């Protein structure tokens, strides 16, 4: 996370680290949506251009973490993957459209003061909050600069940007399954997700019921925190139907 | 630079 | 989820984190 700050303890209890076993390393960010379901970006698992195509056994899910590199005894819980589900229409060929994936953990994780699920938005919640100017929150252990790594989970609040502005900031084709966030060159403030943050959550706290909802998944970006560029996010609600069906088809 | 995790998970 | 989005160390004990107000002020 570029230009963010250290997360408070227990500030993002749904934060999940997608960890590579061999070598042992941070692969991506992710989020806890129930005791057995972890949500992330499809690109974190399958992405041919970067020769990425992980299988369950290649991965480990680290939940309840704060420190980046340290094994947090008695706090974090490390789970194994039973199955990975990637959106059937995820398009890595043209533009990372429908960049979303679900991972079912082998056995339920126990909630604690550091482990707790985030809500998925309903139609009304999404309509009311997914508006230009409204701020969301992005967290992760990714790079602090485009070109180091944080010691602790970083957090940054960023404003949703008008779709026209998002489109005009890049030559890439934006789809309705994506949204962008971040400050404009003249807004003074800054911050953005970066390498190591993808797959992570973009959440918003509903002022109607005081609950945190995950509106986006760190998807793609050009550089990190570049003036005139914005971070793009998978529109979670737009793909909720897929989420619903997978969870009640193969889930618990 | 990741601290060793319990071998029980690998 | 029935208790989703309510954090044990914050919402659960009516404590607010250091920057959430920024979010709510933008709504
Ligand atoms: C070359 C190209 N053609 C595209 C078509 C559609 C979308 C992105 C595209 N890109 C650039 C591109 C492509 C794939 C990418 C990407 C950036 N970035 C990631 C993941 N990491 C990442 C890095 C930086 C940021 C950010 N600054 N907000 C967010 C995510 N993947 C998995």
């Amino acid at each position: 996370i570029v230009e963010g700050s250290d997360a408070e303890i227990g500030m993002s209890p749904w934060q999940v680290m997608l960890f590579r076993k061999s070598p042992q390393e941070l692969l991506c960010g992710a989020s806890l949506i129930s005791d057995r379901w972890v949500l992330t970006a499809a690109h974190c698992l399958l992405y041919p251009p970067w020769d990425k195509n992980f299988t369950e056994n290649d991965l480990l899910v680290r939940i309840g973490k704060h420190s980046r590199t340290r094994y947090e005894r008695n706090i974090e819980k490390i789970s194994m993957l039973e199955k990975i589900y990637i959106h059937p229409r995820y398009n890595w060929r043209e533009n990372l459209d429908r960049d979303i994936a679900l991972m079912k953990l082998k056995k339920p994780v126990a909630f604690s003061d550091y482990i707790h699920p985030v809500c998925l938005p309903d139609r009304e919640t999404a309509a009311s909050l997914l508006q230009a100017g409204y701020k969301g929150r992005v967290t992760g252990w990714g790079n602090l600069k485009e070109t180091g790594q944080p010691s602790v989970l970083q957090v940054v609040n960023l404003p949703i940007v008008e779709r026209p502005v998002c489109k005009d900031s890049t030559r890439i084709r934006i789809t309705d399954n994506m949204f962008c966030a971040g400050y404009k060159p003249d807004e003074g403030k800054r911050g953005d997700a970066c390498e190591g943050d993808s797959g992570g959550p973009f959440v918003m706290k509903s002022p109607f019921n005081n609950r945190w909802y995950q509106m986006g998944i760190v998807s793609w970006g050009e550089g990190c925190d570049r003036d005139g560029k914005y971070g793009f996010y998978t529109h979670v609600f737009r793909l909720k139907k897929w989420i619903q069906k997978v969870i009640d088809q193969f889930g618990e | 630079d990741f601290e060793e995790i319990p071998e029980e998970y690998l | 989820e029935a208790d989703c989005g309510l954090r044990p160390l914050f919402e659960k004990k009516s404590l607010e984190d250091k920057t959430e107000r920024e979010l709510l002020e933008s709504y």
